[PDB]
């Protein structure tokens, strides 16, 4: 399987879209 | 995510006969959604498949 | 490892990718000393500086290609 | 756009005569001793007199020809010195044996005992500051190419000094040229850095790297050729350098890989030398030529194309930081300190990268092979960039006095930095709080476990691990560039990172530096004590205009005592106090990162290799227990290693001996000055005025004891000058033995 | 708060009340001198110890000076 | 690194619906 | 009252304390000729308004230190109150 | 103690007494001007005095406890032997105290 | 990322009195942060003084067990995990101290800052402030001991899991 | 007269004590060389 370092860079990279949809579902109204 | 978020925000906010101009949508979504990414992916199996 | 082949005008075409593309891009694009005549809205600095940049744009893609 | 005045100032004796011409209040005559003392204070400042900035910016730049003449007779001078009195010549033939000379002493006090024997049958001084690399780095074989160049220096000496008096006395320029910093930076960015480095990379090609690789060969230093015979014939230019005889023309059809084997990529040291590919130098000042050219024509000049720094600076504005850099080109198109802050504080910073990018990458033949001259020559350079940095912060609290405009400078990033100075200061202030609790308490940790004989408690290689791993990972990628991320190279870029031993006779030149618990500590005592020192600094620079204190603070000056014994004590809240506060910090910095180069690289880089490659350093390799406790920096590195500077009494290292206790002497005596104050001395000086006055030896210009800006003065360049000079006399008479 | 002293030599200069900068001083008429007044400090609970009223006087010796006494918030400087 | 299903899926389990119910269930009821 | 407008920034940081809310206050009032650039002695620049102004300031040295400032202006009419917490509002400068 | 009661930079110094700061950047400043500032001076004359009748009572003894004269009589003449045979050299046993 | 978009800011002043020494950024007043600190056990409204330090001292009481018992110095034998327990019982009644010695000196108000608009009213009386410090120690030694309860058998609540 | 500002310019204070100072030192210095060791009068 891949490496035990190369899940932790995708778990890092996977914050990146859980801001911005955190961003773009509060732009839209509450 | 955030594309959707910039194209809420006043000045890049597009207007409503952006959206009512049905003849541009064709020709971009026909040349370039259907026609450019069947080419693309032509461009992919050549190359790489 | 390139020498000089016939069809090694690319940067003819770099070159010619410049003065097309900063036309439309200089703020001031006539300042003093023109080319009196020549097509496009150049002096003569103006047009020496696409060629220039367009002769170091090539050297950069003809040495990318090996 | 030249417009030049045509003779301004006549050249006469006359203001020669009178001391002081230049201010219209200390001219007058002087009444006591405090106009002595301002007469060499407001000497070079050209900024009080008037408010014509055309004025002013004429004599700044005729007196930057007067520091490129003393720098020119200074270096043509090291020159000379080392074309008659030195041993350059047998130096050459033997570079691991013969040691560098210069400095012959005159014999006449018995100071003959300092002329001691270098090897080569010459007897003087051994220098260190590393000359004759620099002279084998240009490829000086003999002796006359020494005079002709010392000789060629005293007559570049002389037009800079002609110049000087051309451009200010006869034809002085007008205001707006030298307001045309995008024509500056055109003609500084190409023709003295581009050409410069274009010309030079022509010296190595077509001179220098021909004559060290017939050094390398190890032919003769007579037998080989003139360096002009290289360009006349040129079949010596293809006996070696064999990618030589297709000649200019694959340069102009883009073969460039023809000239493959003198601009090669090698990437490492010579092992012969132990210095740098002279081959790699010539692609590199070739390639650095280039570079320079191209983006040397990016401001804009008289012929329309070019970027405007007016336009580009004020684009980049946020939603943060309001209107931005919308404003600061006024600054630095007006403010001479303004940009005297800004080319101080960054050629400061250069100047320690400098020191960084040269123990690591010897670039010289046969630097790393000598220690005296490698451990000198980083902490030269570390202290210069390290003044310079005050200075930066020095020159921009002065702008801020006396230069700042609120009507230009309004919401823009420099204004906004002032309204939030508060959380600035006091957010800087717990960081160097906390960095002094969580590095140095944990040498007092180490200090107190092992003192209580407890070992295994401390924070150590063996018990409590505290391993660097963002530097320990940055060193495996830089060991794994070549073939990886560069392809293109051969080894890293130094052995600092990884490789292995490259041995020159039987001294390392380089090892890899493995990082540990001790270079954890002392990589964040290092981070303490700077920003402690940026606290200090920035706060003089953020607070130089007013605080809650001082409303007014702009309105006394830049350089004032006090506003007396109110609100509690207002003594030292000046912009120049924190400058003078700051320069302890650099001086307290600056002397551990001089301390961990000079007990890091003997214990785990410099030393003799054996047969069988078994490196055996000097100190024996005990940076790693020892270093964690403030009783270790004292017994293995202060006490240990000042065994050769005390010692050295009847021998040749005498002077190191008696400067190490001569500047113990200098540091105590400024003591006198930080910690008295001024209104004791004067009250003194009343008491010997009177057995003055009694005898009739009563003198017309009154005596004043030292002001209280002056007593901080002389107390901080009595400090510096004797705490370096210590360390100036320990590390030389330390590494003159075991080097 | 401090204590400010004007004793009868000074001139009416009108240097140190163009000095204090919490306005402690002001002049009132005073038939002595050659210009007329007198410096007086009506408002020394609001004097901070600054020290510019005794630095701007001429008269040798100084004809005004502060006594450094008990220290209260307005006397010290805090703005807090 | 298989030990990341011992703490992803008990939050999401766990810790997310007791997170979203106890915040919803704040926000449905809420003049 | 006071019925003074007040200049143009955008905050800062030295601003009013608790003082302010606990022990006393004080505030300056200027009629401006026009609208420019002064400085704040809390830091940083601002702008007047034309006409009344006015500035709630922390001490009394921050009044006299600015009206310096505004006599460089043509500006010689900065009156300095003394508010208290209590509402008590007094005339300090200057003293007629 | 002399001039506790004024002088020419600062008469009636009585009115202020003892222990004051200065007064004030006036007349080219007045640090450390009062009386009490002149016992804060001489303490550290004091214990530098006592530094050297201390170190001169030391070493002289220590080449009397260990039958070595000579290193006192010829080397005490310059400060190098006393900075090399006597700070330098007796510090080894105390800086290993723990190693 | 433009943000309204090419315009306007953030750094707008407190309350729109610039003349207060204080701004309001995205650290002060993002809705994010402003719900935070606004509900822990000291700020949240419908709280009695003793309801609030008995949350505030099963929080402080419970992670002090942590650098005591994996770095004090009994920390390889058999009691490494009760002489944390003890350290962390004993730092709290210390803190105990501290809040009653702060209670009874008459203390002053407390502030309201600008992502907090009031003080939660039970922090201005001696009285206020004391059952805040009863709470604390009842709420601290528990929360102590819980940590203990945990660390002690790390392998028995994975194989209970 | 250009060349009475040459003798008001040698007779200030740092200049003339330059001067006199190295007069002074290679006095000490000549006298060194030739006659050493002159540790007392030899009588
Ligand atoms: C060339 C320019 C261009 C391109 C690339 C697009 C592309 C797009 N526009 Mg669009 N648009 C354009 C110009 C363009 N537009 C212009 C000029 C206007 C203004 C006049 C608009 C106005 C506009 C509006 C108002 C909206 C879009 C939307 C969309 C999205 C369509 C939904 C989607 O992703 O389906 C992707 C579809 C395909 C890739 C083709 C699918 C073909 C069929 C269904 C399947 C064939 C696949 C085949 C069987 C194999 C599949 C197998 C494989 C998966 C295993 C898409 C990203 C919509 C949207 O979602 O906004 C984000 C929307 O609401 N556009
Ligand atoms: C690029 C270099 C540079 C330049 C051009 C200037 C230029 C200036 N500086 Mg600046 N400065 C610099 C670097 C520089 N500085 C650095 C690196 C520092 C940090 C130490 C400072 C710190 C500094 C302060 C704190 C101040 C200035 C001031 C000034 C102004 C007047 C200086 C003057 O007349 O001195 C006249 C010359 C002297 C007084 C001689 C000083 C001699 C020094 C102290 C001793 C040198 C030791 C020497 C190496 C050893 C000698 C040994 C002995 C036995 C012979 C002038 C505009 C002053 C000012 O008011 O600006 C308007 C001021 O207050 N500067
Ligand atoms: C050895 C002398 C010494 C020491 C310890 C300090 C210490 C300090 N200076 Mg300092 N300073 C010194 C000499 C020294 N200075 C000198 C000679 C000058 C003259 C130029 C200055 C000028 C100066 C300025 C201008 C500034 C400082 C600042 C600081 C602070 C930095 C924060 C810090 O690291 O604190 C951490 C504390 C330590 C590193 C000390 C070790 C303490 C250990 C770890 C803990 C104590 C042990 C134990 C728990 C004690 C309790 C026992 C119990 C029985 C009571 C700190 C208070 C700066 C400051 O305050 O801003 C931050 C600042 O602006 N100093
Ligand atoms: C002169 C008084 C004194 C005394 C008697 C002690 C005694 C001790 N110190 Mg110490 N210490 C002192 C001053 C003193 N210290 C000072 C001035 C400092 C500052 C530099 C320190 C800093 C210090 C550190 C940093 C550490 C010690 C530690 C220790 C313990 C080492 C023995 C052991 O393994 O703990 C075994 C015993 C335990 C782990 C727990 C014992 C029970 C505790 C002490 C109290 C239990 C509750 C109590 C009865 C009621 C509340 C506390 C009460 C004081 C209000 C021992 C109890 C170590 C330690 O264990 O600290 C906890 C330790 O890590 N000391
Ligand atoms: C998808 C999420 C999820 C997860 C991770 C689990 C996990 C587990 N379930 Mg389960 N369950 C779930 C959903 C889930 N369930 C749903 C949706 C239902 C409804 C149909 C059930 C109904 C269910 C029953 C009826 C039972 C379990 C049981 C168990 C445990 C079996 C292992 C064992 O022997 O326990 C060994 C471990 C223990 C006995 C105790 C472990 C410590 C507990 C879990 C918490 C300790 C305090 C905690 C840290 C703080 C408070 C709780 C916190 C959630 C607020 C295990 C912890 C069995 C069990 O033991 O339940 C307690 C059991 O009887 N489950
Ligand atoms: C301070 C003044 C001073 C005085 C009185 C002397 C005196 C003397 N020097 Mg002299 N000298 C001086 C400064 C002085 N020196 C300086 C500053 C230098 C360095 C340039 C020299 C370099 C010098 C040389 C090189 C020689 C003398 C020699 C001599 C002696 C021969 C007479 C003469 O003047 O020539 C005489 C004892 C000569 C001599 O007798 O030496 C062998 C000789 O050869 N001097
Ligand atoms: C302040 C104390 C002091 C005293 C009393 C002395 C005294 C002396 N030193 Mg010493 N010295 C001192 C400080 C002192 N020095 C310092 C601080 C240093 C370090 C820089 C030295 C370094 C030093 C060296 C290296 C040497 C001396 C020498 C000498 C001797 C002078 C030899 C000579 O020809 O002069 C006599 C000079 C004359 C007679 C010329 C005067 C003629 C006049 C003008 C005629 C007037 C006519 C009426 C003399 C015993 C030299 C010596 O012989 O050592 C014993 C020697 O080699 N000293
Ligand atoms: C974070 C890096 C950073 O530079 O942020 C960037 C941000 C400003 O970003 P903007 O893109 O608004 O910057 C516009 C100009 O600064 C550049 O033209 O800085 C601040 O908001 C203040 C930083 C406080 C820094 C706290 C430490
Ligand atoms: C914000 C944030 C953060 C932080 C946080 C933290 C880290 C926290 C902490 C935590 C903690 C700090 C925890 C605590 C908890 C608590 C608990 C868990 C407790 C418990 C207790 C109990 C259970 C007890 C009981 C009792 C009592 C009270 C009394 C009697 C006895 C008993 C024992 C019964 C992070 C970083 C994530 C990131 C970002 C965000
Ligand atoms: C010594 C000292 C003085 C007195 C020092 C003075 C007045 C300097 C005098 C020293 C020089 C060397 C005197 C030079 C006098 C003549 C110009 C030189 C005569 C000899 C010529 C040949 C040069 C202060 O005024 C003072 C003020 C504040 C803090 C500390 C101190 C401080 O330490
Ligand atoms: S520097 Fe001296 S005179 Fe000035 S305030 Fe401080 S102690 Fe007083
Ligand atoms: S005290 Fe000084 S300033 Fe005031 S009137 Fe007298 S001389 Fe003038
Ligand atoms: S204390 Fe001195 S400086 Fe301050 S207001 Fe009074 S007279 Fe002026």
């Amino acid at each position: 399987s891949i490496s035990d370092t190369q899940v932790y860079i995708a778990l890092v990279v996977a914050l990146i879209p859980g801001l911005l949809a955190w961003r773009l579902a509060t732009e839209l109204y509450k | 995510l955030f594309a959707g978020w910039l194209h809420l925000q006043p000045k890049f906010r597009p207007s409503l006969a952006w959206f009512k101009s049905a003849e541009s949508r064709l020709n971009h979504h026909l040349a370039g959604l259907f026609g450019v990414s069947s080419l693309a992916w032509a461009g992919h199996l050549i190359h790489v498949a | 490892w390139s020498p000089t082949v016939g069809i090694i005008m690319v940067i003819a075409n770099v070159i010619a990718i410049t003065f097309g593309r900063q036309t439309i891009k200089y703020p001031s694009a006539e300042p003093a000393l023109p080319s009196a005549k020549f097509f496009g809205g150049f002096g003569a600095p103006a047009l020496l500086a696409t060629t220039a940049f367009g002769h170091i744009l090539g050297v950069g893609l003809v040495l990318g290609l090996h | 756009r030249v417009i030049v005045d045509k003779d301004p100032v006549p050249t006469s004796f006359e203001k020669w005569a009178q001391p002081g011409h230049f201010d219209r209040t200390l001219a007058r005559g002087p009444k006591t001793t405090t106009w002595i003392w301002n007469l060499h204070a407001l000497a070079h400042d050209f900024d009080t007199h008037t408010s014509d900035l055309e004025d002013i910016s004429r004599k700044i730049f005729a007196a930057h020809f007067g520091h490129l003449a003393v720098v020119t007779i200074w270096l043509s001078g090291m020159i000379f010195h080392g074309a008659k009195f030195s041993n350059y010549e047998a130096w050459l033939s033997d570079p691991l044996n013969v040691r560098p000379s210069a400095q012959v002493v005159w014999p006449i006090v018995g100071q003959d005992i300092l002329n001691g024997d270098v090897g080569g049958g010459f007897h003087g001084i051994q220098i260190t500051s590393g000359l004759f690399q620099v002279w084998r780095g240009w490829g000086i074989t003999n002796s006359f190419q020494l005079y002709c160049t010392a000789i060629g220096g005293l007559v570049l000496a002389g037009l800079f000094l002609f110049a000087g008096w051309f451009h200010y006395h006869k034809r002085a320029p007008k205001l707006e040229w030298f307001q045309n910093v995008e024509s500056m930076l055109n003609h500084h960015l190409q023709v003295l850095l581009g050409c410069g480095s274009l010309g030079w990379a022509g010296h190595l090609i077509h001179v220098s790297a021909p004559i060290n690789k017939l050094m390398d060969a190890g032919v003769a230093v007579k037998d080989i050729p003139l360096p002009h015979e290289f360009i006349l014939n040129k079949s010596l230019l293809i006996d070696l350098f064999p990618g030589f005889a297709a000649g200019l023309t694959p340069f102009f059809t883009l073969n460039w890989g023809q000239y493959a084997d003198f601009l090669t990529f090698k990437g490492g040291l010579n092992p012969v030398t132990g210095g740098l590919w002279m081959t790699d130098i010539a692609h590199h000042h070739l390639a650095i030529a280039v570079v320079f050219i191209i983006a040397g024509h990016q401001y804009r000049t008289n012929w329309g194309i070019g970027h405007s720094i007016k336009e580009i600076l004020e684009n980049h504005k946020g939603p943060f930081t309001g209107e931005g850099h919308k404003g600061l080109y006024e600054n630095l198109t007006t403010s001479w300190h303004a940009q005297l802050a800004t080319n101080l504080a960054f050629l400061g910073s250069l100047t320690i990268i400098i020191a960084h990018h040269m123990y690591a990458m010897p670039p010289y033949p046969y630097l790393a092979t000598d220690y005296a001259t490698q451990l000198c020559i980083f902490t030269h350079h570390i202290w210069i960039g390290g003044f310079l940095i005050v200075g930066g912060a020095a020159h921009a609290a002065i702008f801020m006095v006396r230069d700042y405009d609120p009507v230009v400078n309004q919401n823009n990033v420099l204004d906004r930095v002032i309204r939030h100075r508060d959380a600035i200061i006091s957010h800087l202030n717990w960081v160097c709080i906390f960095l002094g609790f969580h590095s140095f308490g944990l040498y007092i940790h180490n200090d107190t476990m092992r003192a209580l004989g407890r070992p295994q408690d401390m924070f150590s290689d063996t018990a409590i691990q505290l391993q660097p791993v963002f530097a320990q990972w940055v060193q495996n990628l830089h060991t794994l560039a070549p073939g990886g991320t560069a392809p293109n190279a051969l080894e890293p870029v130094s052995y600092a990172f990884g490789g292995g031993v490259l041995a020159v006779g039987g001294k390392v030149a380089m090892m890899p530096i493995a990082l540990g618990t001790a270079d954890f500590l002392i990589h964040h005592i290092h981070a303490f004590t700077i920003h402690v020192t940026v606290l200090i600094l920035l706060k003089g620079v953020l607070f130089a205009r007013s605080s809650r204190l001082i409303p007014d603070k702009a309105n006394l000056g830049f350089r004032f005592p006090c506003d007396g014994p109110g609100r509690g004590g207002t003594c030292q809240v000046s912009g120049w106090d924190h400058v003078f506060l700051g320069l302890f910090w650099m001086y307290n910095s600056l002397s551990i990162v001089i301390f961990h180069f000079s007990w890091k690289m003997q214990s785990d880089v410099w030393g003799t290799v054996d047969a069988a490659g078994n490196v055996s350093h000097i100190t024996g390799g005990n940076f790693a227990q020892s270093a964690i406790t403030i009783n270790g920096w004292l017994r293995d590195f202060l006490w240990a290693q000042a065994s050769q500077v005390i010692n050295s009494y009847g021998s040749a290292l005498s002077a190191y001996g008696l400067m190490f206790l001569g500047a113990h002497f200098v540091w105590a005596f400024s003591l006198m000055f930080l910690f008295s104050g001024r209104g004791y001395w004067q009250e003194l000086i009343e008491s010997i005025v009177w057995a003055h006055n009694k005898l009739k030896v009563a003198p017309a210009i009154q005596p004043r004891a030292l002001s209280i800006t002056q007593g901080r003065a002389v107390g901080v360049a009595h400090y510096l000058l004797g705490g370096i000079a210590t360390t100036w006399a320990f590390f030389h008479a330390h590494i003159l033995s075991v080097g | 708060s401090h204590t400010v002293k004007i004793y009868d030599t000074c001139i009416g200069c009108t240097q140190c009340v163009r000095a204090c900068p919490t306005d402690v001083l002001e002049m009132v008429p005073w038939d002595g001198c050659k210009a007329a007044q007198v410096a007086s400090s009506p408002r020394t609970e609001d004097c901070v110890g600054c020290k510019r009223c005794e630095t701007a006087c001429p008269t040798d010796f100084l004809s005004i000076r502060v006594y450094l006494g008990a220290e209260t918030t307005r006397s010290m400087g805090l703005a807090y | 690194a298989s030990f990341l299903s011992s703490i992803f899926v008990p939050v999401i389990g766990w810790v997310v619906p007791i997170a979203t119910f106890s915040f919803l269930f704040l926000y449905i009821e809420r003049e | 009252t006071l019925s003074g407008k007040t200049p143009l920034f955008a905050g800062s940081t030295g601003g009013l304390l608790t003082k302010a809310v606990e022990e006393e206050k004080y505030a300056i009032t200027w009629t401006s000729p026009k609208a420019q650039v002064f400085e704040l002695p809390t830091g940083g620049a601002a702008t007047m308004h034309e006409g009344e102004n006015l500035l709630y300031i922390a001490r009394k040295e921050y009044g006299i230190a600015l009206g310096g400032q505004l006599r460089k202006f043509k500006i010689t009419n900065y009156k300095i109150y003394r508010i208290l917490p209590s509402g008590e509002t007094t005339f300090i400068h200057p003293a007629d | 103690a002399l001039d506790a009661r004024g002088s020419k930079l600062m008469p009636d110094k009585k009115d202020f007494g003892y222990a004051f700061p200065c007064d004030g950047p006036g007349r080219g400043g007045t640090c450390d001007i009062s009386a009490w500032d002149s016992f804060y001076l001489s303490l550290f004359w004091a214990l530098n005095t006592v530094g050297w009748v201390t170190f001169y009572w030391h070493w002289k003894h220590l080449g009397i406890w260990q039958g070595n004269v000579a290193q006192f009589n010829e080397n005490s003449t310059y400060l190098m032997g006393w900075f090399r045979d006597y700070l330098w050299a007796n510090s080894a046993q105390l800086i290993n105290g723990y190693n | 990322l433009p943000s309204d978009p090419r315009n306007r800011e953030v750094v707008f002043p407190a309350g729109r009195d610039p003349q207060w020494g204080n701004l309001e950024t995205p650290v002060n007043a993002s809705p994010l942060v402003k719900w935070f600190i606004n509900n822990l056990p000291a700020y949240r409204p419908g709280l009695t003084p003793f309801r609030r330090g008995l949350e505030v001292g099963m929080a402080h009481g419970y992670f002090l067990f942590g650098p005591f018992a994996k770095l004090g110095p009994l920390r390889d034998a058999a009691n490494a995990n009760l002489a944390g327990l003890l350290g962390a019982i004993g730092l709290v009644v210390l803190f105990t101290l501290a809040l009653s010695l702060y209670a009874n000196s008459n203390p002053p108000t407390a502030l309201a800052s600008v992502t907090v608009p009031n003080p939660p009213d039970a922090f201005q009386s001696k009285e206020g402030w004391n059952n805040f410090a009863s709470a604390f120690l009842i709420g601290g030694i528990g929360g102590a001991v819980v940590a203990y309860f945990l660390t002690s058998n790390l392998a028995l609540i994975q194989g209970l899991v | 007269d250009q060349s009475s500002y040459l003798i008001k310019f040698i007779s200030t204070a740092p200049v003339a004590a330059t001067i006199w100072l190295t007069i002074t030192a290679g006095i000490l210095i000549e006298f060194n060389r030739f006659f050493p060791d002159l540790l007392f009068h030899p009588l």
